[PDB]
């Protein structure tokens, strides 16, 4: 296969971020040849919008999801992966990745200007499809989980230099002060968390290009190793996926 | 915002033609206090 | 408020400009 | 001691001077070329010694093999000598014309060489010198297409001297470079990637010079041109003076960010080269320690090695994120649609690439007056200063002062016209 | 933030006294 | 307080014999180090691979041993990963890789020996500094 | 050093390229001998 | 016809200013900068200087006092690229990536440049010489050097020079820890030019004040001025030239008023001429001297020269400038 | 105004508290590769593998890594004595444990 769209062309309007398209042919066709052999995968991941559900008038809330404005421009998207597709003893498909891309977009919440940076995760992913191999596009399914680390690393040094593995251990500027309240900030904490994501295929085609669909994930915001508790998040978008083993 | 970009350029070039055409100007040219050569 | 005070003393330094440059005492050769 | 200003009107002596300083410019051309092939040692990075012209001479692919110092020594001695003698050929001329006797009263002479305030004759003299550049420019073209090539740093393998064929002579392309944003990586003249553009970009100049040289020869300036410009002798210096300044800048910036024109192989690595070179050098190093480059997470959350550019591609992370616009023969093969291919990276990376990274990364343009190499803090046991920093540095300086000159002499032409004289 | 409120009174009087002062003298002048 | 013989009485081979260098040589060692090294090995610290230095102690733990001259000479001709399982001639200067590291083309056995000497005498003079750059870091 | 047979002249060649500067020098001596005007 | 009536306006005295072809750009330009800039300092939101996701906010509303800082440099991502407003999306974005910086800078330089032109052009309409155009050229050139050339030489406007008091200091510190200026003649002549101007602006005005016309309507209860109409001018130059001459020696003193005032405009201007270069020269990495080692070949024992304790401080700072924004061992820019 | 359950949990630095099982021997599940250089011919290749097959439940389990050579095992034994094991520490591991650690230079 080969119609070359040079990096020279793309550097112009930012296409990288938008995953490749699958326009007309709607042939959810892809065989049981799996039962016959194995398959790997290369997947593109892109979103359309982010959602921060923050609201604190406790006991009187059902659903509080506000839209969001991108401060970190054309960054999100970027997710170029490799993953293997397996068949389990019950006819379903499971996913397991190799490179593990991740990103750091920041969003400004209308309401308070309160900026919220989330680490967009897909790392350590695990995937699943419902019943069988007889159909694909018709009934589209793929769902699994994430592992979400922390926006910042042990080496990150804050305004007064004091973290895990480096940085002072105290508030130097105020020697003879109370350590209690400041404790919170003078000690950094590393958080690893819950990941949830789901997929829906709207276009499958030919024999080479295989998937493309509706994105939808839910992770947690950055807490700064010991600051305000994380505001919850929900992400939605589009995606691209190719496959072929023999 | 594309509406903004346009508006600007008009403004900018506008005041450019006033710089340029202000100098090439056949009318004021290079008129000083001590001697006018026209 | 730490603010308005840095602003207040600002507006004066510009008000003083205008008034110094446009309302100054004349430099005349009537002498 | 405005001595040189007493000469203003006696053009008979200026010729004596202009052709005297015109003799130094060539003298230096020999004194330096010979001084260089003197100290010059073969097979040691041209730039790790401290050369400047030779690199120019090898640029024209006068004497070199695929990015190989020099196979043939000689080509430089020719240049060193020629110019050193042209300095006497003219020293004689300048001196004579300076001391044996003034001008303007020779009847047959005044017919061949006239004076100031005479738009039609100044114009004519101007066009003349324009017919000369039209040529020299076109000669460069000759030396690339039907003569011993020119040095192409691009594709493939080593890019030794190569002869060009059908230069980009498209009418559009050439001036497009003129109509492009002079910002972020894209400098009109500097953007020049393909060496073929450069050839064709010279053909058009000459045609334009010549078509112009003759133009003023035959034509005296129109009204608008007459009422905008003054015509004093000092004023023509102000025009020409500021022209050169811009260019000093021009070339300077032109120097720092290389176009094939300044093959980094002789001149050294580009300020960004070094940084980008340092990123790549370390992907490999850890890649050899089995580190996975895609999932890396630097203390910032940006991944040590790979991140994006606002338009969404992949670029080496770290402060070297500001030089993702950087392009050279070593880093390119890993380039592809969407930015850097994470699959060519860890799979298809040849060794000779690590070398270049390490070398450049190692000879960072960074240096001091003591020729101390590297960071302001290093120990004096390493001598180096990228030619580029030398050219960029000194040349900036002149483009500045020179501007101060555009102001001084042009402001004094306003004192002639009526002001103070 | 935490600032010493006496600053205000300090910084206001700095603005006024010397100023008032001079204001009195520019009137006697005329 | 001058440069002494003992100072230059450096180990020559693994077993226990030693050679005492001279003034003339020592100096050629520097001059050479600066010539095809310093750039990458300034003050005896790898710029390309900071976790590996040229201090004496770290050289003895190499494979094959390198706290002595014969070992260094071998290395300069043909390279050896800290363990001795890879041939890094396509990466590190080597008389066997002259064609790629032109600075090497001219070199001679006498010069390797001296270069090696420079690397073994230095630490007795500089001490900690030559290591991870103390004065320097 | 690659001048081959001319070897002999490194010297003069070495102090050669400075002269353009020394030109500036005479210029002032020229002036000294002419009382500065 | 109208076109002629407009030009005449622009060209002569307008009872407030002179706004010639040069101020046709200078006036609308420097206005956009002022306004934008004043507001950026009173409310701009935080801006992450180095691409990293660690925003710095040096504005009044966001917890600062005057010295604490101001308008912060563009991102290091947009670093060297052109970042206008139209080119981005929401202003919430723009505000984060340092937009105000570029916008303010570029207009200011242009209009700053024209403020210089304007100076000359007024000369042409008043038949006087063209010099003031030249003396301004020193700082202007310098601003450009600091605000332009460097970010142009370095690879990103970020770390141009913050528009705050505090950051000015930062720029300085980081700067000599990265290029070691102190030991660079161009900044040395700089201190010469400046400490010069101080010594001279005190000398002149001091003497000019001591040799006054002791007897002109000056009593012990009043002190009233001169005005051009006053022939002999204010002071007895023979008394000053006599004074200074007797303090050191005849030559030392200045005979006439031209050599005096010419000196006053020569020393400062040609000092900063150089400094402004200094920076521009270290913008492309031709950093100052650095005599890091003097030895005792005896054993080779390194002896620390006063300059090494200078490198000891320059050191501590290198290590911590732009903490956590470095992933590789050696900075190269 | 607080209590010990909250305070103590926070008054804990993950890295500080490891300063006990650590510092006397090399930790086999987390420490950057460059910690292997302080022993005879252990760096280049074994280091690469010991790091990639982690985590281990007993220092001796290194021997089981696949594709190993005879001698390889032999050397691990002699050094086995310098190793140690401890539960994986989230921090040190999710940030290139091999090179993130300041390249001292
Ligand atoms: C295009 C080239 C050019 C030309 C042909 C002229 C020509 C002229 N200039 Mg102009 N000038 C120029 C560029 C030029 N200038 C520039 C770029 C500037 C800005 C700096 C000036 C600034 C300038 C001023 C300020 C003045 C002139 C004046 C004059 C007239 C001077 C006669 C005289 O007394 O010279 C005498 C010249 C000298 C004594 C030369 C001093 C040169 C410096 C100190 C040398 C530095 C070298 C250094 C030692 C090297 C170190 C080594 C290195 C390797 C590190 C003459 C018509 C004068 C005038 O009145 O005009 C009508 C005058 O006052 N010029
Ligand atoms: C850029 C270089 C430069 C040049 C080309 C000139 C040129 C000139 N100057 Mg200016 N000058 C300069 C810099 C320069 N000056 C500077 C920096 C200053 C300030 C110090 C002055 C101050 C100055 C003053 C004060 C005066 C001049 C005057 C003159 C004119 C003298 C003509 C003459 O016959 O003299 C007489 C000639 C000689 C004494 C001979 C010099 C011989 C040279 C060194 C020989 C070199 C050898 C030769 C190449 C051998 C060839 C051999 C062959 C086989 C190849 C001449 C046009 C004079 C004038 O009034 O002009 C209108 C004058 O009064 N100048
Ligand atoms: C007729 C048109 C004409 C032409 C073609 C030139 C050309 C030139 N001028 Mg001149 N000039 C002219 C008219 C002209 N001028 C007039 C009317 C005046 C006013 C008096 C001047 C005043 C002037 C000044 C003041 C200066 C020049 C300089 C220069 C040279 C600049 C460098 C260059 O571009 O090199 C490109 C190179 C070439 C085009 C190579 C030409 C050589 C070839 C091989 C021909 C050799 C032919 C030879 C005569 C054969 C006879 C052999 C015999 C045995 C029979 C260039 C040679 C500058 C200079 O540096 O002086 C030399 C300078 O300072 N010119
Ligand atoms: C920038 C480039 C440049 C330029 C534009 C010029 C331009 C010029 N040169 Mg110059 N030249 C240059 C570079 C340049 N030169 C250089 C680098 C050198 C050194 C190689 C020379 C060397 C040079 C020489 C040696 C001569 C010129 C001459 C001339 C002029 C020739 C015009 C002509 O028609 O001659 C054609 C020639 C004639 C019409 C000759 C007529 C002969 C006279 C009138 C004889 C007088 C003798 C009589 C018998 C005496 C009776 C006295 C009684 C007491 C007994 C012209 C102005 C010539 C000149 O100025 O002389 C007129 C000249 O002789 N040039
Ligand atoms: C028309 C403009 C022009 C431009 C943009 C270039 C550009 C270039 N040349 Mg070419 N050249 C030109 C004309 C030009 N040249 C002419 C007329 C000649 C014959 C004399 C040559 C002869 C030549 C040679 C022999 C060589 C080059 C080389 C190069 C490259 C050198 C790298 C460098 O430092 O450039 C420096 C670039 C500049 C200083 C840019 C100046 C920009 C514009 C033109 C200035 C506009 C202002 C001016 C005052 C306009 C007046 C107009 C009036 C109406 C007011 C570069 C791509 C080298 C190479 O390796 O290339 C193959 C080389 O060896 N050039
Ligand atoms: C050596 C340089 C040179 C110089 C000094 C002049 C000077 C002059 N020209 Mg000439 N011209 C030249 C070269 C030159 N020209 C060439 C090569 C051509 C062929 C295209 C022409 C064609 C030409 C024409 C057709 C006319 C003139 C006219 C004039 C006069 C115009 C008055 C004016 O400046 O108005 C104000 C000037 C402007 C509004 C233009 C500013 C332009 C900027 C500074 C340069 C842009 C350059 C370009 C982008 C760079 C090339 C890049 C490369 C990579 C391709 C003036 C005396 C006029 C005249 O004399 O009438 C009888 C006229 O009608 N010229
Ligand atoms: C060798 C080619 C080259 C050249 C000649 C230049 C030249 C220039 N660069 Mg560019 N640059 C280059 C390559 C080059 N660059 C490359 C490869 C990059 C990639 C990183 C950059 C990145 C870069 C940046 C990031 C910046 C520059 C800037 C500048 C300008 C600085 C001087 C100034 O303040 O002018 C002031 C303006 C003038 C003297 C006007 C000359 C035009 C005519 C004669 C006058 C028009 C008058 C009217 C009042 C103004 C209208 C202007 C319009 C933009 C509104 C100068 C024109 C700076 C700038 O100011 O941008 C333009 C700047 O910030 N450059
Ligand atoms: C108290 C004694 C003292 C002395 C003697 C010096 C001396 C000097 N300092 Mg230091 N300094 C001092 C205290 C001192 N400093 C203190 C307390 C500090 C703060 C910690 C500094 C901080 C400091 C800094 C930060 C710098 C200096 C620098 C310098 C040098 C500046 C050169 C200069 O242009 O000065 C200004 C003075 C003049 C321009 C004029 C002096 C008068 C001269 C000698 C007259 C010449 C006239 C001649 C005899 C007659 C001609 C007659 C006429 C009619 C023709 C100079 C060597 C600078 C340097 O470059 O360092 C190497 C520099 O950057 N100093
Ligand atoms: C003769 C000859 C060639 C002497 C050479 C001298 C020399 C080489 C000195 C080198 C080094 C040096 C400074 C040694 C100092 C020894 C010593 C104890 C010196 C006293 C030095 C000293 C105070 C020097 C000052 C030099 C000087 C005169 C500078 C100019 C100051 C200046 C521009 C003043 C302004 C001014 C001057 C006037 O005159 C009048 C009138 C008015 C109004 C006025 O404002
Ligand atoms: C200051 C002045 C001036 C000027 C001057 C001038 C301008 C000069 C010039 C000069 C010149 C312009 C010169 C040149 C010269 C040259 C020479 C002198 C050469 C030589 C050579 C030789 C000797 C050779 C070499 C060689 C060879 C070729 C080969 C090999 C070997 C050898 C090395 C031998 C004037 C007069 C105006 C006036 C007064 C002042
Ligand atoms: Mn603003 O900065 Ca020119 O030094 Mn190195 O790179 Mn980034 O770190 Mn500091
Ligand atoms: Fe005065």
């Amino acid at each position: 296969a080969k119609q070359t769209l040079t990096y020279d062309d793309i550097v112009g309007t930012g296409l990288a971020n938008k995953c490749p398209t699958l326009d007309d042919t709607a042939r959810g066709a892809y065989p049981i040849d799996s039962s016959q052999t194995y398959r790997i995968a290369r997947l593109c991941l892109q979103p359309t919008t982010f959602l921060v559900k923050e609201e604190p008038k406790n006991k009187r809330q059902e659903a509080e999801f506000v839209p969001t404005k991108l401060v970190t421009r054309e960054t999100t998207s970027l997710d170029q992966i490799q993953g293997e597709l397996k068949v389990n003893s019950d006819g379903s498909l499971t996913f397991v990745e190799e490179d593990g891309i991740d990103f750091q977009p920041v969003t400004v919440q209308m309401a308070g200007g309160e900026r919220i940076p989330l680490l967009f995760t897909v790392k350590n992913l695990v995937a699943s499809t419902q019943p069988n191999v007889t159909s694909i596009t018709t009934s589209t399914d793929f769902k699994g989980e994430f592992n979400v680390p922390s926006y910042r690393t042990a080496n990150f040094l804050d305004p007064k230099g004091r973290g895990l593995a480096s940085g002072y251990d105290s508030a130097i500027a105020l020697p003879q002060a109370k350590e209690e309240e400041l404790a919170r900030a003078n000690v950094k904490r590393f958080s690893l968390t819950k990941g949830q994501i789901s997929l829906n295929v709207a276009k499958v085609d030919g024999r080479t290009g295989e998937i493309a669909g509706t994105f939808e994930s839910e992770q947690l915001s950055d807490d700064d190793m010991g600051a305000h508790e994380p505001h919850e998040v929900k992400i939605q978008g589009v995606f691209y996926a190719s496959i072929e083993p023999a | 915002m594309e509406t903004l970009k346009i508006t600007v350029y008009i403004v900018v070039t506008f005041f450019v033609l006033l710089f340029v055409f202000g100098f090439l100007s056949g009318d004021p040219a290079r008129n000083p206090k001590r001697k006018d050569l026209e | 408020m730490e603010t308005i005070t840095y602003v207040f003393i600002f507006a004066c330094i510009i008000a003083l400009f205008f008034f110094a440059i446009f309302f100054r005492e004349p430099p005349r050769i009537t002498k | 001691w405005a001595g040189n200003a007493r000469l203003i009107n006696l053009s008979g002596k200026l010729l004596g001077a202009h052709v005297a300083h015109a003799g130094l410019i060539v003298f230096w051309a020999g004194a330096m070329t010979l001084f260089e092939l003197a100290h010059f040692i073969p097979e040691k990075p041209m730039y790790e010694q401290g050369l400047i012209l030779i690199p120019h001479i090898a640029t024209l692919g006068w004497g070199v093999g695929p990015g190989g110092e020099v196979v043939d020594t000689f080509p430089f001695f020719v240049v060193g000598v020629v110019h050193l003698i042209s300095s006497a050929v003219l020293g004689f001329g300048g001196v004579y014309h300076a001391i044996r006797g003034p001008e303007t009263l020779e009847e047959y002479s005044s017919f061949f060489g006239y004076d100031w305030k005479d738009k039609n004759k100044m114009t004519t003299i101007l066009g003349f010198h324009l017919i000369v550049l039209g040529i020299g420019a076109l000669l460069l073209v000759a030396k690339a297409m039907f003569f011993g090539g020119l040095y192409d740093t691009w594709a493939p393998g080593g890019g030794d001297v190569r002869v060009i064929t059908n230069p980009t002579l498209d009418p559009r392309v050439i001036f497009g470079y003129l109509l492009k944003s002079p910002f972020g990586g894209e400098g009109w003249i500097v953007s020049v990637n393909n060496l073929e553009d450069v050839v064709g970009g010279h053909i058009w100049i000459g045609l334009i010079c010549i078509a112009g040289g003759i133009w003023h020869i035959l034509t005296t300036p129109f009204g608008w041109a007459r009422r905008a410009f003054i015509w004093s002798g000092e004023a023509y210096l102000s025009y020409s003076l500021g022209a050169l300044s811009m260019m000093g800048f021009i070339a300077t910036c032109f120097v720092w960010f290389n176009n094939t024109v300044y093959p980094s192989e002789f001149y050294g690595p580009t300020g960004p080269e070094a940084s980008q070179a340092q990123a790549m050098t370390f992907l490999i190093r850890d890649q050899k320690l089995g580190a996975n480059v895609g999932s890396a997470q630097g203390p910032t959350g940006l991944g040590k090695y790979l991140m994006r550019s606002p338009t969404g591609e992949i670029i080496f992370g770290g402060e070297t994120m500001r030089f993702w616009d950087f392009r050279g023969p070593w880093l390119e093969p890993l380039r592809g649609p969407n930015g850097l291919d994470l699959n060519k990276i860890k799979n298809d990376i040849q060794p000779w690439q690590e070398r270049r990274a390490a070398e450049y990364m190692t000879h960072a343009p960074l240096g001091s007056l003591n020729s101390v190499g590297g960071v302001a803090t290093e120990i004096n046991s390493v001598n180096f200063v990228s030619p580029r920093s030398w050219l960029a540095t000194s040349h900036f300086v002149l483009a500045f002062f020179f501007l101060v000159g555009h102001l001084w002499h042009a402001g004094r032409a306003r004192a002639a016209a009526a002001g103070f004289e | 933030m935490e600032v010493n409120q006496l600053g205000l009174i300090a910084t206001a009087l700095f603005v006024l006294v010397p100023s008032v002062f001079l204001i009195i003298l520019y009137v006697q002048t005329e | 307080a001058e440069l002494t013989p003992e100072v230059l009485t450096v180990p020559l081979n693994s077993e226990g014999k030693t050679i005492t260098l001279t003034e003339k040589q020592y100096l050629e060692g520097k001059r050479l180090f600066q010539y095809a090294c310093a750039s990458c090995h300034v003050g005896g610290i790898t710029k390309t691979n900071p976790s590996l230095d040229l201090r004496t102690e770290t050289l003895a733990l190499a494979t094959p041993p390198r706290d002595n001259i014969e070992g260094l000479v071998d290395y300069m001709k043909n390279p050896t990963t800290y363990d001795g399982e890879q041939e890094i001639a396509e990466v590190h200067p080597s008389l066997r890789s002259a064609d790629i590291f032109p600075k090497m083309r001219n070199l001679t056995e006498k010069d390797l020996v001296a270069i090696a000497g420079h690397i073994l005498v230095e630490p007795k003079i500089l001490g900690d500094k030559w290591g991870g750059g103390k004065v320097y870091y | 050093k690659l001048p081959e047979a001319y070897a002999i002249f490194d010297p003069l060649v070495d102090v050669l390229p400075v002269i353009p500067v020394l030109f500036l020098a005479l210029a002032f001596v020229w002036q000294a001998a002419v009382g500065f005007r | 016809n109208l076109w002629e009536r407009f030009c005449n306006w622009v060209t002569s005295t307008d009872n407030r200013l002179y706004v010639g072809w040069f101020g046709v750009i200078m006036i609308p330009t420097l206005l956009a900068a002022t306004i934008c800039f004043v507001i950026a300092f009173i409310a701009a939101p935080p801006v992450d200087i180095d691409g990293i996701r660690e925003p710095v906010s040096g504005s009044l509303l966001y917890g600062n006092n005057i010295i604490t800082g101001a308008v912060v440099p563009s991102s290091n991502a947009i670093g060297l690229h052109f970042y206008p407003i139209w080119e981005a999306a929401s202003l919430d974005e723009w505000l984060y990536n340092g937009g105000p910086y570029q916008l303010i800078i570029f207009h200011f330089l242009l209009g700053a440049s024209c403020y210089m032109g304007r100076q000359w052009e007024l000369s042409y309409r008043l038949g006087m010489r063209p010099w003031i155009c030249v003396a301004y050229s020193a700082p202007l050139a310098s601003a450009f050097a600091v605000f332009l050339i460097y970010p142009i030489g370095q690879g990103s406007f970020s770390d141009g020079m913050p528009l705050g008091i505090s950051g000015t200091f930062n720029f300085m510190i980081v700067f000599q820890a990265e290029h070691n200026i102190l030991m660079h003649p161009f900044h040395q002549l700089g201190v010469a030019g400046v400490f010069g101007g101080a010594l001279f602006c005190a000398m002149h005005g001091s003497l000019v004040t001591s040799s006054l016309i002791r007897e002109t309507t000056e009593t012990e209860s009043a002190n009233y001025g001169y005005k051009f109409g006053q022939e002999e001018e204010t002071y007895n130059i023979v008394a000053a030239h006599g004074y200074f001459g007797r303090l050191i020696f005849q030559y030392a003193s200045f005979n006439n008023s031209r050599s005096l005032h010419f000196f006053l405009a020569a020393w400062p201007v040609v000092g900063v001429w150089f400094t402004a270069l200094g920076i521009s020269t270290m913008a492309f990495n031709l950093n100052g001297f650095n005599f890091n080692h003097s030895v005792i070949d005896a054993k080779g024992n390194v002896i620390n020269t006063w300059a090494d304790i200078i490198n000891r401080a320059n050191l501590g700072m290198e290590v911590m400038h732009e903490r956590n924004a470095h992933n590789f061992p050696l900075d190269l820019a | 105004a607080a209590t010990a359950s909250t305070e103590e949990e926070l008054v804990n630095v993950v890295d500080e508290k490891l300063g006990t099982a650590y510092g006397e021997k090399i930790d086999l599940n987390n420490t950057n590769i460059a910690a292997f250089i302080q022993y005879r011919g252990l760096y280049p290749t074994l280091a690469k593998l010991i790091v990639k097959n982690a985590p281990y439940e007993s220092v001796e389990d290194v021997l089981n890594i696949p594709g190993l050579t005879e001698r390889q095992k032999q050397i691990l034994r002699e050094n086995l004595e310098h190793f140690t094991v401890t539960e994986v520490e989230t921090a040190l591991v999710e940030g290139g444990d091999r090179y993130n650690n300041g390249l001292y230079k």
